[PDB]
DNA sequence: AAAAAAAAAAAAAAAA
DNA sequence: AAAAAAAAAAAAAAAA
RNA sequence: UUUUUUUUUUUUUUUUUU
RNA sequence: UUUUUUUUUUUUUUUUUU
């Protein structure tokens, strides 16, 4: 018996309704045929639609449309459904659906100006209630309203394509692991031997005023320079402590918290990558907490590094890929690093105005995608590494900490494709 | 060899029982879940603006076609995604001339222009609301642009066009919204902007808001957000478990009266008998003095919490069985020791914190697109990373722009079971009734709680303030 | 030879312009003005009460057959009529459970108990419309029959039955719908036996109200009732000339306070631009001191008279014409001195009075039936008798049992053509939203001003009452 | 060309929904022909069916109910339609209408059970809905919709054969005219003559007492009886007034307002019918304000006057026809009159209790109708009556009222029939 | 008046 | 403390 | 404010050290 | 209070007279 449904319509063009018309009438309890209603193709569809259409189709639903109105497939199907109107002896066979209010119903196919047609111009609820309607006045075969189906169909066909798969894949991070730190942290008993209306700010190594103690990891004698009187300090009143237990958190006392004990950890780191990155020559951007650096037009060759660029020319401004780092021990040791962009007028001089440099930074970032981005961040961050493996930061004449140059790796069980 | 773990996507329900991951796809194959008969909408405004908004309305009434429609669904109209039709005919409006504006957005004072024109229309549409026979589901009202660049703070009117309220705040829209909370009018705030731009330009010649191609995704999230006011429910969920209460605490500042006073505002989400679910503000808001506490005494702590677990009972009958408190600040023991001393034994307690501060970023080795929705960094079995903003290949296009930022998730107190809770935040970030969108970058309580704090920190004589949605968002 | 005259009678226009003497037959062929998509019914009350409205909603879904389709047109169903679709499903519900009745009603304090079941009603539906996203258009609240036996003055409480504020009224109806006033939520208060009676049965065996004949007229007035709440207009006017302000002045009695202090209400109609009609209360409630004085001093006369002219001045942009001033109780000068000082000179001021008190009773010859409605006696150029409750061909049947009383219309002041005033009464004797009725017996202004004014002599608290129909009748 | 519509349906049954189907489709602009939509009848409609069937007829409307599913005319014209069914090759001619939940389509006509029926079980609006669809998809010819006609042929079909028509009635009144009063009214000097601590209600004729002048219109010596003091009064003393031109109302002094004047006038009137009544041995109802007065069982022959009842037996209680009168003189010199009834248990007594009394007026007064009440209120008019013309308030010695026995007439133009 | 971890209000712009 | 010509609140009932 | 996202501006507080 | 209508109960005030 003939119980299946033929839809004609312009598949480049014509997708949308025809999937949507499709679905609800499945949604609806009907048994539906298209074209794109299947995933994949042979060379049978061409006999598949023209069988189709003589044995199993009872009825023909024609998408009338600029696109399919003088499309030779779609006028071959209709001549299919015409004969067959004419064999079946039923004058309510074609049904064609006018979507489109660019075609008046003067410049419709000449099979179809004949036959009365379901407007959708206006409203496409309309139509589907209208041809819901007529349906039911025909006595159309029809099963049980079920929209489980069309869900199903819609998931194994529709977005089927692309969507999640599960394959592993490598991921990098902004963070940098540290290889080592040194064995312990000193505590130096200076007193009035530091003058106590002195910032520690400019001196040499990094270094932390905690109660009377000078938190640094350095010798007791590397202060020499800064600190004339710093010549004959007993080096027996140190209160060095074994900092791997630190970081295990193992230590605890009346003297020092371990959580406070681990704040003035990350300020040192900070000072360290300040000074170091000081010593690098590398110009510096007040932001609002945070201080981030970049390079000049002349520092590098071709102002590129490696086979990357990481200055460039936009206009009239020059902009200047630009870091900053923050110490976390948290997590894991980690120094971890962020991407910041600013922009010179002429390369040497920052514009003062923070509008500006907001617009170009945005402007500039609105075409940088991902491989841009991630290669600059690492040829900045080779650039600064000292070793092929690891870089060090200076915070002791005979003490050094190692981060790795190599940011994170990361693994991840689920990615895609384009 | 770290690993990680993905959370599969949430489904969200829709009419008739069936589920899609997309809000827009299912609510455009399944509809919404109520049925709306109709939407009576009141405009009130200029009346040549009255015109755009015409236009835009039987704009929408038809379909229209976007950019892409495999990055984002077009939209079929009104009427064909939400069963309800919603025409221009029938429309209340009031008009409102451009001389009134003119009298008093032309002022010095910031704060008494602001004033003037939240008072023009409030008064105006609550004449409407309590003197036309005509009864009107949701306002639409709508402004200028000239108003919008020049009724903000920090906005400076320039001399030469200058012609001529400080206990409350400048900001129009929350003004606007909080002195309508008396009277419970759902109402809608537009530019001409928002409506058909293309009559504006630029200096260039072009439209200076380009929606061209996204034409399509504004008329959707307009769409559902006119829907949402007009008391539907356009979607729901299906994978959170009975007996399932939420909260989520935001705090905020106001500036009026002396001190911050750290305003404190709940937004409350859980399951009913059955499977209907209840999405709506709890907030009692409770001002915390201290410039910058954020941390509420235990008396207030006692009362809000009191509050939720009753209006939770009312609702449902028994005590919630567990409860996971979200916030985006994490709390010391002050709040917990009345927090359990509320709570009965049966319920067990969790508190949760949400935190963008992090600045850990995920690189991928090759490609120039970003890293899936769902992806969870499990540190401890306290704290984890959870990046639901970022590439999902349904809407083919990252959500963001440059690198994702991904959501701090650590338990501060209780016991809690981190895969649950990594599981509830990623259902969360879906129920975003004021845009249609596939996801949120953040569990919609705390932006709804945030969104309500702002709203109720606007104004000083509010007393047991609306607590549904409609009239916020 | 004294002759009497007949004024033909008034046509109210319908949708697409049609006019038909009889409302009901009017209103079933051509429907009503306004398209209302959909009417989102609430109800609370007990949940046994709940099965009895839906089987009587879906009752009236269906065409309804009273006993004699000349006397009174059948009722058809609710969409055939409204073109509005109003099902049982989609309606919002809360639970009351008779024990909840059963703590409050059985207490001894007659005010005491009202004041605690309407509180009981008025939290729930305040926290129904603040509380869930669903949105309700009208509310339908269902209360027992016991309740109403017992939750009304002089209702002496049986000692058998007695288990177990004075600031308001033990009127029950009154005081629920004044309460709202402030919240603004169009409320309809039913008893099940004016639902689906034949449950309830005497101690006969047969129904107390025995509606089987009537059952028609009762689905055709509570659909009207319901579409008028809902916010929508069954028919309208096309007599009535341009320029034509009314105003009805009724006085009522407030006995919560010391002294009755005489509460006034007005309620006002006119025409707009082009063809609509506004028929809204105007009320300012002015209290008169002294027992029984029932004239108001000239200052609050000025504040009504200032109030009702600009209330028609923003509608319209001009001053009325010609004021007819109705009231059912007659005017000193005291009142007209201020009036004639407020009005402008163009506006022409007239005062009409309406009395019952007159026991005119006509006799025709011969027949078992009464008098046409419509006859009016000319007394003299000032003074006439109105036969408006009577005989009316199109429903066969007397508008009253016995002889009818007359309305004496006598003009207190001004000059005033009597044709026209004799003509515009019986025009105004049709707006009856309330209740479908062919005609009414008394300007509906004078009416509805009644009603409006035992409304709001319920509350002492009210300020700036709401003055559309819609949460009244 | 074939453009008329034929309806079938059972005339004494299903007018109400043809009515309505015929109304809506005219006005919707659609020729309508119907057996109902005409007014006046002929031996030819017999043969106007059946050639407008074969003709006029473009399409057949049925009414499908109980009532109409085996009626032998409504069979006729169904095999008349459904041979133009087979003669016109038009498959979608007979459109059949169920109405009636109570007949399935199981039990429907032979001729109807294989054609398709449009439900109008539920919905109404529904059904028409339908048919509209139905018919806008059949391109059935219409023409420009238009309520008007619908209306019109509403007003000369429906409604036409009871309405308003012209022509004179003559009516009655409860009021009834004063044919006379006294030439003067007597303001008689009394002073300390009369002692100020009296009632006058206790006097014989009416009185009332005026600052201190006693307001009556009897002569100065007819109170001796009452007031033995009075015997030496001078006549000269009074301050006779033209009644005539106090009901003109021309007269006005400082002494007297002509307001206050007429004000006495009608007391007079009220006190002088309660005296004339109570000459005529009647007994009396406290009502809340006036007094109504009552008849006996006994007093008139067989309780009845002329050839009509004024007092009957209901159950154990006996009605009463009751009066009381109110004399006005705004309009007209007019003693109004009105109409009550009580009730008494055995014929002598009446009831103290007001509830009762309420029910039982009102349980016989539910059946009282027009010509009762007339004929009861004429009747104790007539049976009060002192002449055949007229009766008299006694109220002085020489001086008499003369009221007239038959009620006010009243002309009117407008009335109707039965 | 500094130091780092934590804090919200505000503006500017781009696509979704 | 009356008179009448007016005044509103309240309950009881029957059909519309 | 149809949005969402990504930044840039400031300011603030706590724990602690002088 | 779906109504409407018709009553019966009370009470009250004003203008006036002592």
């Amino acid at each position: 018996m003939r119980n299946k449904i033929f839809i004609s319509h312009a598949t480049p063009d014509d997708n949308d309704f025809t999937r949507w018309l499709a679905l609800k009438l499945i949604g609806l309890g009907y048994e539906v045929w298209c074209d794109i209603l299947f995933l994949d193709k042979g060379v049978d569809f061409w006999s598949n639609i023209e069988k189709v259409i003589r044995e199993d189709t009872c009825k023909f639903l024609l998408v009338s449309s600029s696109y399919s109105n003088q499309r030779e497939g779609v006028l071959k199907e209709l001549a299919v459904a015409a004969k067959v109107k004419k064999q079946l002896k039923d004058d309510k066979f074609i049904i064609p659906l006018a979507i489109d209010e660019q075609l008046s119903y003067d410049d419709i196919n000449i099979d179809i100006v004949r036959l009365n047609a379901i407007d959708f111009k206006m409203s496409w609820a309309r139509g589907l209630k209208d041809i819901l309607e007529a349906f039911e006045k025909q006595k159309v075969p029809k099963e049980v309203a079920d929209a489980s189906k069309s869900n199903l169909l819609y998931q194994q066909i529709f977005l089927h394509d692309k969507s999640v798969i599960e394959k592993e894949e490598i991921y990098d991070s902004n963070w940098l692991s540290i290889l080592s730190f040194p064995e312990e942290l000193r505590f130096h008993e200076y007193n009035w031997m530091l003058p106590k209306r002195f910032d520690v700010r400019e001196l040499t190594f990094p270094a932390v005023r905690y109660k009377n103690y000078l938190c640094t990891f350095a010798w007791a004698y590397d202060f020499t320079y800064h600190l004339p009187k710093t010549e004959t300090y007993h080096k027996s009143k140190t209160i060095r402590i074994p900092t791997e237990e630190i970081l295990s958190g193992s230590y605890d006392s009346n003297f020092i918290r371990n959580a406070e004990c681990k704040r003035l950890i990350v300020q040192l780191l900070n000072k360290a990558f300040e000074l170091r990155m000081k010593d690098k020559e590398v110009q510096e951007y007040e932001m609002s907490n945070k201080t981030a650096y970049w390079l000049e037009k002349g520092k590098l060759e071709k102002d590129k590094f490696e086979k990357t660029m990481l200055v460039g020319k936009q206009k009239d401004k020059n902009w200047h890929f630009a870091i900053s780092g923050a110490s976390k021990l948290y997590p894991f040791p980690v120094l971890m690093i962020s991407s910041h962009i600013f922009f010179t007028a002429d390369g040497k001089k920052l514009i003062d105005s923070s509008s500006v440099q907001h617009s170009s930074r945005r402007r500039q970032g609105k075409n940088w995608w991902n491989n841009t981005w991630r290669t600059k961040l690492l040829a900045f961050i080779k650039y600064l590494s000292d070793d092929d493996t690891s870089f060090y930061l200076e915070m002791g004449s005979e003490e050094k900490v190692f981060v790795s140059n190599e940011p994170v790796k990361f693994k991840g069980n689920v990615s895609y494709n384009i | 060899m770290k690993e990680l773990i993905y959370i599969e996507e949430p489904k969200i329900l829709f009419a008739h029982g069936q589920k899609c991951t997309d809000a827009r796809d299912g609510l455009a194959l399944f509809g919404p879940l109520n049925n709306l008969y109709g939407i009576k909408s009141g405009v009130i405004g200029t009346k040549q603006g009255l015109k755009i908004f015409r236009d835009y309305l039987d704009h929408i009434q038809k379909p229209i076609y976007n950019s892409n429609s495999i990055t984002r669904p077009m939209f079929p109209g009104f009427e064909a995604v939400f069963d309800c039709k919603w025409e221009s005919t029938g429309i209340t409006f009031k008009e409102v001339t451009n001389e009134d504006i003119g009298k008093f957005l032309y002022n010095s004072s910031t704060h008494k222009r602001t004033y003037d024109l939240v008072s023009l229309f409030i008064d105006k549409i609550i004449s409407a609301n309590k003197n036309e026979d005509e009864n009107v589901d949701v306002w639409f009202v709508i402004v200028p642009d000239e108003i919008y660049k020049y009724c903000r703070p920090n906005s400076v009117l320039p001399k030469e066009m200058v012609q001529t309220t400080y206990n409350y705040d400048a900001q129009f829209h929350d003004q606007f919204k909080a002195r309508l909370l008396k009277h419970t009018i759902p109402t809608q705030i537009f530019r001409e902007s928002t409506l058909a731009w293309r009559d504006f330009k630029n200096a260039f010649g072009l439209p200076i808001r380009d929606f061209s191609k996204i034409e399509g995704h504004l008329a959707w999230t307009i769409s559902t957000a006119a829907f949402y006011k007009a008391g539907g429910k356009p979607w729901k969920l299906s994978d959170v478990r009975n007996g399932v209460c939420y909260l989520g605490l935001v705090y905020k500042k106001v500036e009026k009266s002396k001190n911050p006073r750290n305003a404190c505002c709940a937004a409350q989400m859980f399951l009913d008998n059955g499977d209907g679910t209840v999405f709506k503000g709890e907030v009692g808001p409770w001002y915390n003095p201290k410039n910058g506490q954020y941390h509420l005494e235990p008396k207030e702590a006692k009362a809000l919490l009191s509050q939720s677990l009753q209006s939770y009972k009312e609702q449902i009958g028994e005590y919630p069985k567990e409860v996971f408190i979200h916030a985006k600040t994490r709390f010391n023991h002050q709040e917990w020791d009345a927090f359990l001393e509320v709570t009965p034994k049966e319920t067990n307690l969790v508190g949760v914190t949400i935190s963008k501060t992090k600045p850990l970023k995920l690189y991928k080795t090759e490609g120039d697109y970003t890293i899936l929705r769902g992806n969870a960094y499990v540190v401890n079995e306290r704290s984890a990373f959870l990046w639901t903003v970022g590439y999902v290949p349904k809407i083919q296009t990252a959500l963001s722009m440059e690198v994702p930022n991904p959501l701090f998730i650590e338990i501060n107190k209780g016991e809690a079971d981190i895969k649950q809770v990594l599981k509830d935040i990623l259902s969360l970030t879906k129920l975003n009734y004021n845009a249609c969108i596939f996801a949120d970058g953040e569990p919609v309580t705390l932006r709804f709680a945030d969104k309500i704090g702002e709203i109720l920190t606007a104004s000083t004589d509010i007393k047991t303030p609306p607590l549904a949605f409609k009239y916020y968002i």
